[PDB]
């Protein structure tokens, strides 16, 4: 009932460290909600993207350690913007394995500093709306400690922004997604 | 029973400085990060700063440099040294908690106090 995409900061700003901790932050959501009717799709960015897997792909090999392990990083820039839009665009596709009827939940992991990307957060956030896109956030690094990368947290989660903008460090992000895919 | 009490405000000329004060009670004073906040009329919100035990220190970028938190753990009360202040930081100062193991250094408080008032003069 639920398609839960990740987009994965690889920038040349996620040192390897907390691109370790996202792996296995996202290893741990996919791991924590397999037997159930949730399935899972990843893009890492930079400046260039790589879909490390689909939702169709997913589909065919459940297994999150396989899939994640062999994920090695990007480095460059930083194109949130334009990463967001790939997302709805290609992943949220029905070709890919989405489904048109499930619970959109997009998983943006990145420390909020967006750098060298054409496009802005205002140019995305409506074509995400308009598919029902959830946003949730998860801030990574020094994400918090400077009032630009915070303010750009707000931009990009959902309407209520207190329900979706949590940190890696732990797991309350998951908590919040399963009590919501619960009352669902 | 929680309660977030703001004091240390005033009247101050530009240059000058001020302590703020945020005594604590109602709450597990270590559970909680506490941050400042401030809103002058007719102007939009801003956050200040934020100390966690865990997550350490935030500024923003007004405060980074002029300004300073501190926590007094045993007494749990969050005082913001704020020095080189100016016209523009007149407004009225909140402090609030957030629980502390979002780890999201005061985005989005739990508990707001009912504020005090700074006021920098020329
Ligand atoms: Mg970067």
């Amino acid at each position: 009932d639920s398609d839960i995409a990740f987009l994965i900061d690889g920038s040349g700003s996620i040192i390897p460290h907390d691109f370790r901790r996202m792996k296995e932050f996202v290893s741990t959501v996919m791991e924590q909600l397999k037997k159930s009717k949730t399935l899972f799709s990843l893009m890492q960015y930079s400046e260039e993207f790589r879909i490390h897997f689909t939702f169709k792909e997913f589909q065919n090999n459940p297994n999150p350690r396989s899939l994640v392990k062999p994920i090695t990083q990007l480095l460059g820039r930083t194109h949130t913007a334009t990463g967001i839009r790939k997302v709805v665009r290609e992943l949220f596709n029905i070709t890919n394995g989405a489904r048109k009827n499930a619970f959109k939940i997009l998983v943006v992991i990145t420390d909020g500093e967006k750098f060298g990307d054409p496009l802005g957060y205002e140019d995305v956030i409506p074509e995400a709306d308009r598919e029902g896109v959830i946003r949730y956030v998860i801030g990574v690094g020094d994400a918090f400690r400077s009032e630009k990368s915070r303010q750009e947290l707000n931009t990009i989660a959902s309407k209520p922004p207190r329900d979706h903008v949590f940190q890696v460090n732990n797991f309350e992000a998951l908590k919040t997604i399963q009590n919501q895919l619960r009352e669902k | 029973q929680v309660q977030l009490v703001e004091s240390g405000g005033g009247l101050v000329q530009a240059g000058g400085s001020l302590r703020l004060s945020c005594t604590t009670s109602g709450f597990t004073f270590d559970d909680y990060a506490i941050g400042w906040f401030r809103q002058a009329p007719g102007k939009e919100r801003e956050g200040v700063s934020c100390i966690s035990s865990s997550e350490g220190k935030y500024y923003s970028d007004s405060a980074k440099g002029r300004f300073t938190i501190s926590s007094d753990n045993a007494k749990n009360t969050v005082y913001l040294q704020m020095n080189n202040l100016k016209p523009e930081d007149t407004a009225v100062y909140y402090c609030a908690a957030e629980w502390n193991n979002f780890g999201r250094l005061c985005m989005y408080p739990d508990y707001w106090g009912q504020g005090t008032q700074v006021t920098v003069s020329s």
